[PDB]
């Protein structure tokens, strides 16, 4: 597919404004939406930027995001930084096939939708183990969802995705063949089964409700599995 | 379990900025048999240029009717009344609410 090349971190003093790369490898950064998420130590990735520069209610204005198609990059701009700012900062876009998350950009400063996850835990190497995902909140049947981990040490990498319907699904590489993502709108449960599980499998599974495919608005809570 | 007696062309799925194809599901054991279901061809919309956007999405919209079921199995002049999803149109969809 693509990649997308963010700066590792940023360092920079309270009160100044920075501007953090997203560098797409293939296809027309301007053919598909970017979206910037927020994540803190310990806490569930939050949206920040949606849709190149629309900004949510709740996020201030000071955040900002823009987009060059000369340099087939997007950026995400945080004017007056603050303490509270101090976080990573994920780019995310797409392409008809899947869905791509950056690197992610350690910015340090220098000193309604519910979804719910289940079914994580232990398992051994092969095994297997089927993930639930509760939503409320909205017509679960009129948006598609998506799993997206974060392994231990690593960035967040999108897993899976599937349409309102059910219809059309969409897996990762390194997942494909693997994993089978289905939905059941009677219910409003979101499932994902895993088989053949390896040790790189060990991550924390979000669960993300996808206002168009590729463009993730609410995450979840996240559930643990580890295999060993 | 109460039973009662009872008296017994379009072409936007071409034109439309989300076109979509029918399917035939086709059920011998119910009326009406024949039901003419939407897949979307596309996963973005068509834009004034003519390609597929993918800003936007195709999605089918969707609506519960009610089909009569012949209970008991094979049997005719008897009837149980259902109540299936199929899907009539596909729409286009932006993330944008303005």
């Amino acid at each position: 597919n693509f990649m997308l090349t963010q700066p590792h971190s940023v360092s920079e003093s309270p009160g100044k404004t920075v501007t953090i790369s997203c560098t797409r490898s293939s296809g027309s950064l301007a053919n598909y939406y970017v979206q910037w998420y927020q994540q803190r130590p310990g806490s569930s990735p939050t949206i920040v930027i949606f849709a190149n520069n629309q900004r949510p209610s709740g996020v201030p204005d000071r955040f900002s995001g823009s987009i060059d198609s000369s340099s087939n990059s997007a950026s995400l701009t945080i004017s007056g930084l603050k303490t509270e700012d101090e976080a990573d900062y994920y780019c995310q876009t797409y392409d008809p096939y899947s869905v791509v998350f950056g690197g992610g950009t350690k910015l340090t400063v220098l000193g309604e939708v519910q979804l719910l996850e289940s079914g994580g835990g232990l398992v051994q190497p092969g095994g297997s183990l089927r993930l639930s995902c509760a939503a409320s909140g909205f017509g679960f049947s009129s948006y598609a969802m998506s799993w997206v981990r974060q392994a231990p040490g690593k960035g967040l990498e999108w897993v899976s995705a599937i349409s309102g319907s059910g219809g059309s699904t969409y897996y990762a590489d390194s997942v494909k063949g693997r994993f089978t993502i289905s939905r059941d709108n009677s219910k409003n449960t979101l499932y994902l089964q895993m088989n053949s599980l390896r040790a790189e499998d060990t991550a924390v599974y979000y669960c993300a409700r996808d206002l168009i495919h590729g463009v993730t608005r609410n995450w979840g809570q996240g559930t643990l599995v580890t295999v060993s | 379990p109460r039973t009662v007696m009872v008296n017994l062309s379009s072409d936007y799925y071409n034109r439309s900025t989300s076109p979509w194809n029918l399917h035939r599901n086709e059920d011998p054991e119910r009326y009406p048999s024949v039901i003419w279901e939407a897949q979307c061809r596309h996963l973005g919309c068509i834009n004034a240029d003519g390609n597929v956007d993918y800003h936007m999405n195709s999605v089918p919209i969707q609506q519960e009717i009610l089909v009569l079921r012949r209970e008991p199995p094979h049997s005719p002049n008897s009837f149980r009344l259902e109540k299936i999803l199929v899907s009539v149109g596909c729409t286009c969809v932006t993330p944008i609410v303005h």
